[PDB]
């Protein structure tokens, strides 16, 4: 992991463009679980309650 | 795009209030005005006692706190809960129960005397 | 001191009306969209897109600066459940379904290898562990009257 | 060439890629001006009692007011007995009601049945 | 620099 | 590990399954086999007060490091000799399960040339 | 003394005598000496004249006794006053034999810390008493509900009666 | 009971003779002195009531009940003082004669020994509390939420006295310690299940029961905060005390009866606490935290077991005075911005520093958080109805999810984020409200240190 | 209503913003920094309305594929790990009206040196209001922009909340 690590970390020096990838914006985002269940379970549970449950 | 003329006087009528205004915020000398307060005489002593540096001599205050502190941190404390759990909880039945010492062979047990016979010769190996 | 005009009211039916109501929520006569008349109880309450409180402009004087409103604005229907403390709805880096299918390939496939993982374990070469006294019957809590069936190792 | 956005309700379509950023006709430039001159409006009657220096209160938020009113009580009166209000009624209503009764009406038959017929383990069992 | 806090009344 | 592959990558019959060892009979292969003898007795583990996993022949090693540690406290890196006989002597126990594991293959694999034999005559 | 150590028994202590291995001071023991003269001393001092004083003013409280009364079998249909006290006596016996489950289980309790890694075989009596005391409490006081009262528990014994009745006759039919 | 009956008589000649100046001093202190001496009443043996005449007992459980109710008339008189500083003396000191005449029929309530004169006394009740609602409420609200307190609570007492009155005449006798030895099985007919409705139907009303609840949160909300905390500190628990007696002589019929009360009431708090997530109304959100809370209640007490009546009991009284409570501290709020929104007034922390640690104390009792006696009464239920059916763990589990959510969010929305600015008269907290919010909070938490005195009569 | 020019800019500040965070290192980021520029300068003559802002549609859509998916924040701007945090020791100033008198006997200096400005706010209220409503057109004003003050004494218009706003860094 180290040698891993440390060779891929002394590629940031290079000037070389960046490519978005998919793997890295996974790690990134957490994998989404947040972004998705942080406004998917909210939503529905506060969407049920007030037209629902309530009105 | 920059500020049109009236913008750059209104921020600059302001920036002077502004400015004065945050002036007024900071205290005068004697403020706060703190009503008159008396203190033990034991605060007075260590007030001038400990002006002078003397590291021989400021160690006792160290020491004084820390005395102190385990005295009536420590040393009560352990006094309550021993008086408390001799005389109060020990007096009732499985209330502090402790897991059995263990015994081995070759041990002396200190209330018959009992010898529990050692263990057999082993198939004694160098490894 | 609100009157019986100064509140919400029924769905608007005439041009009339609508023009009344978007003034009523300081709208532009042009800008107010009621609600569907499916009769849920809407009324002729603005409706208002359906965007997050953490999307508005964060540098802007609000008269509200945590709720992101100003006096006299029409609230949204859902403005409770659009605070800054609940579902937002800001533009994301990446698509909302590419979000769904990574995160879901990922959950599955893991549980998959898992089961995979679970009929093909990896064990050591070794048989299974002796212990004395016939696989210590007494020690783990066996009947002493009823004799055990004898179990015997060998020296290897 | 990319991925054009997509955008759900809970993904908004960024303002630097919406098209209706770009294209500005004269009605666009000028339905901006009036928004922002009731905005201005209202902005104006807020500082003026905002400011004042012998209020001391509440300002009274009409839009407050209106915002509670309408989520309380002005839905019944704009309620009307109709298929969608009907089906959703039963369903969100009736419909869980049924089902957790036969979720625990089925249970308990059949716990019921393994303790009359002593195959329920309860060798420790004294505290109900 | 000793600058005043300002706070809400802590009397009562 | 490496067997693995001879057991999901290759035939089941040929390989050991440690959920069924031992396959054969004890003293299949052994005149006379001797049995394991176990120094400790019971009453010794029972006053000794060892978990039931090292209730095994490879006590009354354990019981001497222990009688050992709590004498040299509180100098704790003493009872290293005591350390390494039954460390020594749990290995001992180790290596034999390695062999009763590769007595199962070759017996197995034995089973194996035999049936085939009079299998390809018939 | 303080407590009767026929109900709450406690097997004999044994401790292993000390057998040093090391030329080190053992800190334990000097800690012990000093708990045992700066807490466990003082701590005393204050017991007995504290104790002192309970002597000079000494005076008893006496353990209540209940006669036995008619219980619910006795006791006619509809009938108040002789329903009443057998049913108190049966609500007294009712916390009484909760208590003795909790006896049981804290003998049961008690075995598994004392005898450590060894409970699962030592405390093998514990467990059996236990099993009983807590199959003839089920047996008399579960399933009665809220509402228990000495008529209830009187039903379910005499359905369990019949039972055993009946499955005693059936096994010796054949 | 008389010597606590004529003591409460006598504070209305207090409160009419007393000085024009001293009608508040003089009628707190001396209700303060009858609460003081209701601890008398916990002289309680472990097998038998404490029977005092032919018309009054009291045991372990109306014990807790009347000691709640003696001690609120004070924290009533308390709270009230604020919004009836500027009315006529005449008709303050009629106010105080109602919350008088609500006290002296609540513990003749609790104590009755005969099911009539508890359903007199239950009935009587209505008077005064619709009295309090329509009289010295705030709003125009006010009269349609008296109707609808008045004719849910009639519309089900009605048929139970008339259920009463047929048990007498084939029992010959509502005495309660008469019917706990002549108690007969009930036969499972269609003429039994209309008299367990006609013995339930009341009292469910009452707890209430969800569907049956719209009148809670008019009379709730509409009503001044002393009639908002006696409502439902006290007057909610009628229906579970009615229960916890009623069910003795509905056996075996409550075994299948109790499925769609149990239905409503364990999908019926999902739904009240999912309520509490939107509401915009403060005083709205705790009325229907009341309805989550209760329908523990009558899931304990249509299962019938010793756990589950012990967490009844404790559920009651703890939910009483958390609730009271609640209603207190959305009270000191709106007695100075006058609007019950609670998306009005923010960031509450800022200018009032102990207020809010009132409310964090408030929320995490509402939360049940450990050892507090909320948290005992649910456990106590949750593992009874475990024990009639383990599926109930996840409605049970959900609720509790919910129900830390909207507490946390009172807590956050009024006492978090930024101040409204244009709220400029968040004056001090007065040493009455601080002292409202003490004489809560701080029994509440004592009781944690002996908590038997509330388990009810099977402890 | 932005205008394209400020529509421009900002895309520029936020690519090398987003920019500066995939490269960290300051020499690559020099080095990237300058050809970012470079594609600037190469239609800022462009006088087409309609190819110029075919242009900007291309350029956000290109930043929107490349943007860093966790781009570097100032703490104390909206999403760094600082905004609001001092919010909480923010207080009003009318709060200090409703200290005790023996409170407000501990700062005699501060206390007499507020009632100038309160009496100065007094003061000066009756010509703000009049300032604003000559000045406002018949319809209401159409821009939340205000006026200075035109004379001398007299202080700008709504400038009571603004001056005595509460300090960043409070407690
Ligand atoms: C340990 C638990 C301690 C909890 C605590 O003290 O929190 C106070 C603390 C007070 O809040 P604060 O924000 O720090 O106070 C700031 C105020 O604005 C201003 O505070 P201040 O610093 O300016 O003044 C100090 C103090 C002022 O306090 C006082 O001076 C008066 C206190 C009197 C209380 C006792 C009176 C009642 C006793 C009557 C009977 C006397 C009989 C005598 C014989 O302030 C207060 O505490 C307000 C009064 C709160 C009283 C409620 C707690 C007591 C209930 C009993 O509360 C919290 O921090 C929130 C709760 C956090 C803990 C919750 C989780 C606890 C988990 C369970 C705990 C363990 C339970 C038992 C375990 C069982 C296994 C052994
Ligand atoms: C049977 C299991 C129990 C079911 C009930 C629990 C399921 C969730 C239903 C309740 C969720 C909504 C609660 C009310 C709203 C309060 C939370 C909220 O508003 O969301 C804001 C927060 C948003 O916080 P955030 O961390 O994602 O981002 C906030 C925005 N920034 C970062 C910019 C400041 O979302 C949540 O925390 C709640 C979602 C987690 C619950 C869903 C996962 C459930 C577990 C699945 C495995
Ligand atoms: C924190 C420190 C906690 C430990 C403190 C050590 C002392 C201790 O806890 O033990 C003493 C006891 C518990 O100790 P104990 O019960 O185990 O025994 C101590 C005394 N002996 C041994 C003799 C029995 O604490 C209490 O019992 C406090 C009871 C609080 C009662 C509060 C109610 C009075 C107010 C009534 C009006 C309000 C009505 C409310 C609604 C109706 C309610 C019914
Ligand atoms: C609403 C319906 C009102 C009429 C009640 C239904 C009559 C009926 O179906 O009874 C026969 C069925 C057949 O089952 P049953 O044989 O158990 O009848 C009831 C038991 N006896 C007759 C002894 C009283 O009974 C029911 O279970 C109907 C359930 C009615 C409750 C459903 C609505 C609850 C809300
Ligand atoms: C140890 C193992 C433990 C594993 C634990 C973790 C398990 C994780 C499982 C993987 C989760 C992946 C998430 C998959 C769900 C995605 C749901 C979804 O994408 O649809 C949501 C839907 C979007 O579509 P929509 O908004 O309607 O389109 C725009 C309309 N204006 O928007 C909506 O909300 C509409 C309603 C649909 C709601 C979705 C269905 C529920
Ligand atoms: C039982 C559920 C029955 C649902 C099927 C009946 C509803 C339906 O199909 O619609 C019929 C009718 C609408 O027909 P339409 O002509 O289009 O509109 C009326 C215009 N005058 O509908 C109507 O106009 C009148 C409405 C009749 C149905 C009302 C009763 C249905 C149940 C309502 C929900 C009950 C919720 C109870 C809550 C329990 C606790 C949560
Ligand atoms: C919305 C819908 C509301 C309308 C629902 C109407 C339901 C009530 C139906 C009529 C009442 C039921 C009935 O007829 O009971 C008759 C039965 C008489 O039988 P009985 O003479 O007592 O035989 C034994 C004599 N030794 O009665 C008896 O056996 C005695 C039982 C006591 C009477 C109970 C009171 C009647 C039921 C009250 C209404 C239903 C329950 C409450 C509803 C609350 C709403
Ligand atoms: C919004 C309004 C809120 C107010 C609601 C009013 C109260 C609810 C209405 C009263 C209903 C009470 C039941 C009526 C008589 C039922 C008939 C009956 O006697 O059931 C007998 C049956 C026994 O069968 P079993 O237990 O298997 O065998 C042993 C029996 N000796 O036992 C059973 O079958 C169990 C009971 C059958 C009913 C199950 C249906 C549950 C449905 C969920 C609840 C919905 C409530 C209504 C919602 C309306 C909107
Ligand atoms: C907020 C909006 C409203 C939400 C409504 C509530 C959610 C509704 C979800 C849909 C309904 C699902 C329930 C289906 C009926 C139950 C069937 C079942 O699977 O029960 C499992 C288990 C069985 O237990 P038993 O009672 O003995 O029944 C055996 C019958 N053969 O039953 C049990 O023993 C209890 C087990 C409890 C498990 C923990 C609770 C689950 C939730 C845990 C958190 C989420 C993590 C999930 C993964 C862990 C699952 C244990
Ligand atoms: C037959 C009773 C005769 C009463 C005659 C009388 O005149 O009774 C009058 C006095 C009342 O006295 P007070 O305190 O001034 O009442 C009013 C004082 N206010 C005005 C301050 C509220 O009643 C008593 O003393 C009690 C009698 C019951
Ligand atoms: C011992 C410690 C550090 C002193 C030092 O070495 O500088 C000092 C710092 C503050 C002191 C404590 C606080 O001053 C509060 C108490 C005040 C009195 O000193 C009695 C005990 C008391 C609880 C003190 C015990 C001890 O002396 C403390 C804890
Ligand atoms: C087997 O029982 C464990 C599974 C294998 C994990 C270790 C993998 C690494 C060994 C293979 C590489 C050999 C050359 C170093
Ligand atoms: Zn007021």
């Amino acid at each position: 992991g180290f040698i891993l690590a440390l060779e891929i970390s002394n590629m940031t020096k290079n000037l070389k463009y960046h490519y978005p990838s998919n793997a890295f914006k996974f790690s990134t985002l957490l994998g989404y679980f947040p972004t998705i269940m942080h406004r998917l379970a909210p939503y529905m549970n506060l969407s049920m309650s007030q037209k629902s449950a309530s009105s | 795009s920059g500020y049109t003329p009236e913008e750059k006087l209104r921020l600059q009528q302001l920036r002077e209030l502004r400015r004065r205004w945050l002036k007024d915020q900071e205290l005068s000398p004697r403020e706060p005005v703190l009503p008159p307060q008396r203190v033990s005489p034991v605060e007075r002593f260590w007030n001038k006692f400990l002006q002078d540096g003397a590291l021989w001599k400021n160690v006792i205050y160290k020491t004084y706190r820390h005395s102190i502190f385990a005295f009536t941190h420590v040393l009560i404390p352990v006094w309550i809960i021993h008086y408390y759990l001799k005389y109060h909880v020990t007096t009732k039945p499985y209330t502090i129960v402790e897991k059995k010492p263990r015994i081995f062979p070759g041990d002396t047990i200190l209330e018959t005397g009992e010898v529990i016979p050692p263990m057999k010769e082993f198939p004694d190996q160098h490894h | 001191h609100i009157t019986k005009d100064m509140l919400p009211g029924p769905y608007p039916k005439t041009p009339e009306e609508r023009a009344a109501a978007a003034k009523k929520y300081n709208m532009r006569v042009e800008d107010y969209e009621p609600y569907p008349d499916d009769g849920t109880g809407y009324g002729d309450y603005p409706k208002l897109p359906d965007r997050s409180q953490q999307e508005r402009d964060p540098w802007y004087d609000w008269d509200h600066p945590d709720l992101r409103l100003n006096w006299g604005e029409p609230m949204h229907w859902d403005l409770d459940m659009y605070i800054r403390n609940r579902v937002d709805t800001s533009p994301t880096p990446v698509n909302w379904n590419l979000m769904c299918k990574h995160l879901f390939g990922f959950v599955a496939f893991m549980l998959f290898m898992f089961w995979v993982g679970e009929t093909y374990p990896a064990y050591q070469p070794v048989g299974p562990k002796q212990y004395p006294y016939n696989n210590l019957y007494l020690e783990r809590g066996g009947d002493p009257n009823k004799e055990p069936e004898p179990v015997v190792h060998y020296e290897i | 060439s990319f991925p054009k956005y997509e955008a759900s309700r809970l993904s908004s379509l960024p303002t630097t890629l919406d098209p209706a950023e770009y294209d500005i006709s004269s009605e666009t430039r000028k339905a901006q001006a009036e928004r922002l001159a009731i905005r201005s409006r209202l902005k104006r009657e807020y500082q003026l009692q905002y400011y004042d220096p012998s209020r001391r209160g509440v300002i009274e938020d009409p839009a407050l007011v209106r915002w509670t009113y309408a989520r309380s009580a002005n839905i019944y009166p704009n309620f009307r007995p109709n298929t969608k209000t009907s089906l959703l009624g039963a369903l969100f209503g009736i419909g869980p009601l049924v089902f957790w009764y036969y979720v625990f009406k089925t249970d308990r038959d059949r716990k019921e049945k393994l303790i009359q017929e002593g195959k329920l383990d309860r060798t420790f069992n004294i505290s109900y | 620099k000793r600058l005043f806090i300002i706070k809400p009344s802590g009397f009562y | 590990g490496a067997h693995l592959a001879r057991r999901y990558l290759g035939d089941a019959s040929v390989e050991p399954d440690p959920l069924r060892m031992p396959t054969f009979p004890p003293d299949y292969g052994f005149p006379e086999r001797k049995e394991r003898e176990m120094v400790a007795t019971q009453q010794e583990m029972n006053d000794a007060q060892l978990v039931l996993q090292q209730r095994d022949y490879c006590a009354h090693y354990l019981i001497r490091f222990l009688k050992c540690k709590r004498d040299s406290f509180p100098n704790f890196l003493a009872c290293k000799h005591e350390r390494h006989d039954w460390d020594y002597c749990e290995h001992l126990d180790y290596v034999k399960r390695m062999k009763e594991f590769e007595r199962e293959r070759r017996l197995l694999q034995r089973k194996k040339r035999r049936e085939q034999r009079e299998a390809d005559m018939a | 003394d303080s407590w009767d150590k026929d109900v709450y028994p406690e097997p004999p202590r044994r401790t292993p005598a000390p057998s040093p291995q090391t030329s080190l001071p053992n800190p334990i023991t000097y800690l012990t000496k000093a708990f045992d003269l700066l807490v466990d001393r003082p701590v005393t001092l204050v017991r007995e004249f504290i104790e002192r004083q309970h002597a000079k003013n000494k005076y008893y409280y006496y353990h209540r006794e209940f006669r036995r009364v008619p219980d619910i079998t006795e006791c006619q249909e509809k009938d108040v006053l002789c329903m009443f006290e057998a049913e108190m006596q049966w609500r007294r016996d009712y916390k009484v034999d909760q208590e003795i489950v909790n006896i049981i289980q804290e003998r049961l309790k008690a075995c598994q810390q004392r005898e450590g890694e060894s409970h699962r075989q030592n405390c093998a009596k514990e467990l059996e008493q236990f099993t009983q005391v807590v199959k003839a409490y089920q047996d008399r006081y579960h399933d009665l509900g809220a509402h228990y009262s000495a008529r209830k528990c009187l039903a379910k014994q005499k359905q369990r009666m019949l039972a055993e009745r009946k499955a005693a006759k059936e096994a010796a039919a054949a | 009971m008389l010597k606590y009956i004529i003591p409460t008589i006598m504070l209305m000649p207090l409160t009419w003779l007393s000085k024009n100046n001293m009608i508040w001093v003089n009628s707190t202190a001396h209700s303060l002195l009858i609460s003081f001496t209701s601890l008398l009443l916990m002289n309680q043996f472990g097998d038998n009531s404490l029977n005092f005449s032919l018309l009054f007992f009291s045991d372990s459980l109306s014990t807790p009940l009347l000691i709640l109710t003696m001690w609120l008339l004070p924290l009533m008189l308390m709270a009230s003082q604020h919004h009836l500083s500027k009315e006529n003396l005449t008709r303050k000191k009629l106010f105080i004669t109602m919350l008088i005449s609500l006290q002296l029929f609540l513990i003749m309530t609790f104590t009755a020994m005969e099911l009539i004169l508890f359903y007199i006394l239950f009935e009587a009740t209505l008077v005064p509390t619709l009295i309090i609602i329509t009289r010295w409420g705030n709003q125009t609200e006010r009269l349609n939420a008296g109707l609808y307190f008045l004719f849910y609570t009639l519309a089900g007492s009605l048929p139970l006295l008339v259920a009463l009155i047929y048990i007498q005449n084939t029992v010959g006798s509502l005495n309660f310690l008469m019917l706990q030895y002549w108690v007969q099985p009930v036969h499972n007919s269609w003429s039994n299940v209309f008299m367990w409705l006609a013995c339930m139907m009341a009292f469910m009303v009452k707890m209430p029961l969800y569907g049956l609840h719209l009148w809670l949160p008019k009379a709730h909300v509409e009503a001044p905060i002393a009639g908002s905390m006696v409502l439902a500190a006290v007057l909610l628990k009628l229906g579970g005390y009615g229960m916890l007696r009623i069910t003795l002589i509905l056996n075996p019929m409550t075994d299948f009866m109790a499925y769609p009360f149990i239905m409503l009431s364990l999908w019926g708090m999902i739904m009240t606490s999912s309520i509490c997530l939107r509401q915009t109304d403060l005083k709205s959100l705790i009325a229907y935290s009341s309805v989550s809370h209760m329908a523990l209640v009558i899931v304990a007490i249509l299962i019938q077991t010793p756990w589950s009546y012990m967490g009844a009991t404790a559920l009651m009284i703890a939910h009483g005075l958390t609730s009271s409570m609640l209603f207190c501290l959305a009270n000191s709020n709106y007695e100075r911005i006058h609007s019950r929104t609670m998306i009005l007034a923010r960031g509450l922390q800022t200018l009032l520093p102990l207020m809010a640690t009132w409310w964090l104390l408030a929320s995490l009792t509402n939360l049940a958080l450990p050892p507090t006696i909320n948290l005992i009464g649910e456990l106590f239920v949750v593992m009874s109805t475990f024990s009639w059916s383990n599926i109930t763990i996840i409605l049970m589990g959900v609720n509790m999810v919910i129900t830390a959510l909207y507490s946390l969010y009172m807590l956050i929305m009024t006492q978090r984020g930024k101040y409204t600015y244009h709220i400029n008269n968040i004056s001090p907290s007065f040493t009455r409200e601080n002292a409202l919010m003490s004489l809560h909070i701080l029994p509440l938490l004592l009781l944690t240190l002996n908590p038997k005195i509330i388990l009810g009569p099977l402890y | 209503y932005l205008t394209h020019q400020q529509k421009v800019l900002r895309l520029y500040k936020r690519a090398l913003r987003h920019l500066e965070s995939w490269c960290i290192h300051r020499d690559k980021y020099r080095y990237f920094a300058c050809l970012l520029r470079a594609r600037f300068d190469e239609h800022k003559n462009e006088k087409d309305m309609v190819k110029a802002t075919q242009l900007l549609r291309e350029a956000e859509e290109e930043f929107w594929h490349g943007q860093h998916p966790q781009p570097y924040i100032f703490p104390e701007s909206p999403g760094g790990t600082s905004y609001e945090r001092y919010e909480c020791y923010k207080v009003p100033e009318w709060c200090l009206d409703d200290w005790h008198p023996s409170e407000k006997a501990m700062y005699p200096d501060y206390f007499a040196k507020r009632e100038q400005w309160k009496k100065l706010r007094r003061e000066s209220w009756e010509r703000e209001v009049k300032q604003l409503q000559e000045e406002t057109p018949v319809g209401g004003p159409r821009t939340e922009a205000l006026p200075p003050a035109r004379k001398q004494g007299d202080l700008p218009p709504l400038w009571w909340h603004i001056v005595t706003r509460p300090r960043e860094r409070p407690m």
